[PDB]
């Protein structure tokens, strides 16, 4: 709420909430690390939606506290003091909080303080699923994690493996690039295309009406909100790039057909199926860290019936899929996102961009996101909500 | 040549009406007071449908970025638009609105 | 004024002037370096209250001129040209000023210029005391230095030694941390505690009413304004820190009793007595350089009756007190100050902080500072005061 | 065009347009590099008046396109794809533009797009003269280059040699320093003074009336607009600097008379004649890159009747003039400009500066520039012009 | 049980009176016009005394940070306050002000 | 040279300024505030601007260079950036003729 110039928001009537959502959407689950990255009794720091957080594993369960003391606003993590299994004590004046509910249960520097038991450090729900750590950066009782994950990600037999890193671009630039039907052009020379014999066009000549270009899902059995890119349904794949009539580039004529269906879902996760191989799927999140950075949380899923297949899959992932696809294919997506930063940095790109046909997919996402997000994160949420009677 | 849009009575002044055409791009019909005008429906600055915009006098504002055009001349009225819109001929023969198949 | 968003200042009615003083208080004396650091004819540059200054020693006496030529506003220090003993010549167009009164006395590029003798570069009073260089960053005739110094700092036999450095935090965060009764918790593991056998509690359980937690000084005959931390006069010291009623940490049970006499004084200097030893005193200033930094001017005083004694003290200072106390004890104060930067950087921390009992001392200081400061330094003082004919 | 606080512009009534021209004057020619730095088929990037541009040489002729794709605003230069001799293809979605008119002629990702042939990427005129590349950062058909060059720079027999670099200061601070009669004081210890036996005063005691201090040129048949510094016509040069009546510094008493004819011309080029030698001239531009930087385009001219003289001149330029003059003399101008940055950075210096007699020259320039510039560049020109109603 | 605080006339309209309770947190009694209300005196956001704050209608403004509460419901009216204030019903009989012994 | 002949009181309209050039001396500025006449140095003390080219608002003269201003009666600064007082020269009208002092007033 109120993150962009009001004059700009007034102009983008089709999707003002989205353009305003610089810091991301509040009240959604977000993956931030893998389960194996946080061990028992070893608090870890991270920044999500502009908020500094602390995550700890106690008796195997994860807990999340805002990494900012209620007293003088210092990060507890500057000098972590976990003096009892269930609490954390601020290094400054020893205000002590319970990981379970964030209640200020003790103050070593003044055991008679009237503040004891009268204050609460913000806590956020944390759930582990498929080896991934999800945090509900929101208020109140959280909805099922399924609402904020693409279809099949939570399937029992779905084996998930991935990689996570910090990328220097606003989360929206990452989402739009990933769902961009015509951006496939930047992948024409990817080693995956040649090494995994993929069929990959340079783009698409749209067919049918604009309504047929996408399929918006307004509600799933679990309340999911997303959009499928159907440009290939009635569109013509372009395999020969011409300029003035002369052929200057060709797409890839591999035999492996991948990415039959691509969908983007709130709060901002893309599903490409099948990819990077006919028997696999790719689910990737673009998690807002702050207004200029995001976590590029990549995962590859493959149904595995037993420990035998999970083992083989893990070997194939480390030896081929991670380096050839997650890096060999998606690395080009990283600098593409970074390339759009300047144009949108002053929020003016949201007005001056000149869109063409395949962008109907992006527009559908912007509208869906604007209409169904569960809240706009504001700088005030970061410093402290403000209201004057 | 001409195409049947609607009855002049079906359009309240200050309203817009999208005209879908078979095998061709859509057009937009605007009723400014008691006069009718027509232009391409697609905003020249992108892929927006001007019929989903806001009409203020003889100026239509695009819902996407707030760019605008004069519906009579098709000339840009507000940034970011810079490419003139295609204008089509309209005729009101016997309380009935008609739009020319091609742009004037 | 006009340093902080008015909406925020309206919210902190108890100490708005203090919250607005991001650049510090004008018209007060401030120490900026030690005498031994400025030698004859060796001009030195420094920034105080956001203003670039030049200090020089001529025939033993210190002079201070604003380091910004009246002409095109460049710093004279980019290329110093002291062509005569009593003047400095700007390297750009040679406008020449007298260190003694800042008067533009000559212009080498145009000896006929009408500006000659008709312009004056800003000068500030400079005074040396106890081996420390104090600059009165203010206008008009300065008050006695004693007004802006803690009691006993100027005593005849008090030998002063110290260290100075630039710290990355606003000066107020440094002041509050220093006068913060409960912050003593951050020093529980200091090498000084064990290595100097100190008795040091973890905190305090206040006793008595609010008024009794401090003693506001506004009756001092020399005019100094400050506050004494009396939390220990009715409060029970905390030596056993508990969580859920169980002891998880204890204080230090050393023999040496220290720091039971703590006071903060305008413009921003703390006095801890006795410290770091029962026969010593610590006086430290947190001098505003700009909105984000301050000089952490530390001094330790110990009465000495002669050169033999003051020499013994100096040796003890270099081998023990400086490394064990000034650094071994106060280094934790430095990162503690830095830790509060983010919360207060947007000026929102002044509204969102959740205070507890011992902060009564900090509140008293904020009120005293707001009521008795001699002026709010503004960005306009830095660029040039502005006024439009009414 | 509102680049500075209105309260400040209201105060500087004699030259508000100039004070507002923080990004430079639009609709003027500006030198940005030397011809030998741009080779056939090798596009080069640069920023001029805050705008990112791309220059390319095709069939020996230079072309300039704005380095920002119309689609999502990325710089084409991130990954240059010139697929045909006359075009450049954006690496993102393959929007293709013609170098000669910027027309969007093809889109490889969708050859049926309605945008093809309807959009046009901004182009700027480019002209090479005296081995220097000039770009007309303006709109409409350009005026003759001579209008924006000092007298004699384009003389047929005038051989031009020089160097260019990026300096960290607003272009105006560089211009004023260059035309500043009394700044000659900073050159009193230059090696060129002793090594080239120059006569050089420390300053000037002006004589005559205000009007006599300069010669404002606004009647040049070529349209040139500039000012001549005539302080030395009635003034007594200072060769003995005194303090308290005591001589503390002396000027240079060499035999070579130089820099007795100095003039500044829009858009911001200084002509010093004769300099650095009695038989040479110096022409230097202070080209706006952005509000904090400028190109210091230095050129030295010497009449040469044939290749023989040109080679000899070239040799001396490399062994003497460039190191002893352009660097040995002008290097002090570089940090002098930088020294003024802080005072003017907040725009307050334009109000608080305390000028003296010789600054009459600078004032004349400020007024000439304010009255005769061809346009004020604005941030909107950079992001995309904005207008309503 | 009920605490006899003071005579209704001991308080001028729009004023606040702090009521100390040995072995208990102090209370604040507010006189809004000719009505009386009571809450805990300590701001829930810090150590400020609401009795030293500013009363605007039925809303008490904390002197420290500008946080505020509705003296009738005890609910926060302005940030940064987030924890509801303890409220004590008040009764005025025969010109004497009485405040409930325990929060309710 | 004590009194310099300027012009006829008639030659000046209320609220105007006249520049008085002097041989071998800095120029003066004579201001007519109503039917009263005042004079100061013509050169702004903040730079090299000519105050006679500025704007007179009542008894306050505004410099055309940076917006600084002075009270023409006292010569004291009225608006920043000016800080140095102007030299003031007595003016008297004898036989309908305006005369300005050749030397400035002193303290
Ligand atoms: S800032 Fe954490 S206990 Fe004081
Ligand atoms: S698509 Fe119409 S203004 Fe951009
Ligand atoms: S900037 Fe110092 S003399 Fe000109
Ligand atoms: S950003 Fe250039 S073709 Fe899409
Ligand atoms: S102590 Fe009351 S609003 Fe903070
Ligand atoms: S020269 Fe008059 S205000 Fe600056
Ligand atoms: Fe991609
Ligand atoms: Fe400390
Ligand atoms: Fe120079």
């Amino acid at each position: 709420m109120a993150n962009v110039d009001e004059a700009i928001l007034k102009r983008v009537k089709g999707w003002a909430p989205y353009v305003d959502a610089k810091l991301g959407f509040r009240n959604h689950w977000y993956p931030v690390m893998f389960s194996k990255e946080i061990n028992e009794g070893e608090p870890k720091t991270l920044k999500l939606l502009g908020e500094n957080l602390l995550v700890n594993r106690i008796d195997g369960k994860l807990y999340c506290l805002k990494d900012r003391c209620l007293h003088r606003g210092v990060q507890l993590s500057v000098k972590v003091e976990c003096k009892t299994k269930s609490t954390i004590t601020c290094w400054y004046h020893a205000w002590t909080y319970r990981w379970e509910d964030g209640v200020l249960c003790d103050i070593l520097t003044n055991p008679t303080s009237a503040q004891i038991g009268r204050q609460k450090l913000k806590t956020y729900p944390v759930q582990e699923a498929k080896g991934c750590v999800f945090i509900y950066l929101g208020d109140g009782d959280p909805p099922p994690l399924a609402r904020d994950t693409p279809p099949n990600f939570l399937d029992d037999d779905m084996e998930i493996l991935g990689k996570n890193q910090i990328i220097k671009s606003n989360w929206r630039l990452a989402v739009e690039n990933g769902f961009d039907p015509s951006h496939i052009y930047i992948h024409k020379d990817s080693i995956l295309v040649k090494d995994n014999d993929l069929a990959l066009p340079l783009g698409f000549a749209p067919g049918g009406d604009r309504k047929q270009q996408t399929r918006v899902v307004d509600d799933d059995v679990v309340g999911r909100k997303g959009v499928y890119d159907l440009i290939g349904e009635h569109g013509v794949p372009v395999f020969e790039g011409t300029i003035g009539g002369e052929v200057v580039r060709e797409g890839a004529y591999g035999e492996k057909i991948v990415a039959n269906d691509i969908s983007i879902w709130l709060p901002g996760v893309l599903k490409v199926n099948p990819f990077p191989n006919p028997d696999m799927m790719q689910f990737e999140w673009y998690v807002p860290i702050d207004e200029n950075t995001h976590y590029y949380f990549q995962t590859l899923g493959k149904p595995c019936a037993n420990d035998e297949e999970r083992k083989k899959y893990e070997q194939e992932f480390e030896s081929k899929w991670k380096p050839m696809a997650l890096e060999g294919f998606n690395n080009d997506d990283i600098w593409a996102r970074e390339a759009m930063v300047d144009f949108y940095a002053d929020d003016k790109g949201w007005v001056n961009e000149i869109l063409f046909e395949s962008d109907e997919a992006i527009v559908a996402w912007r509208k869906l996101a604007s209409e169904h997000n569960q809240g706009i994160q504001t700088q005030a949420h970061v410093s402290g909500l403000e209201h004057h009677h | 040549i001409w195409l049947k849009v609607c009855a002049a009575s079906d359009m309240q002044p200050g309203t817009i009406r999208r005209v879908n055409r078979v095998g061709a791009a859509p057009l937009a019909v605007y009723r400014v007071g008691d006069q009718f005008y027509a232009t391409e429906d697609t905003c020249t600055h992108g892929i927006a449908s001007l019929s989903e915009g806001t009409l203020d006098g003889d100026v239509i504002e695009c819902p996407f970025h707030g760019g605008a055009f004069n519906v009579c001349t098709g000339m840009p009225a507000s940034s970011p638009c810079t490419v003139p819109l295609g204008v089509f001929e309209v005729e009101v023969k016997e309380g009935e609105v008609y739009v020319a198949g091609e742009k004037k």
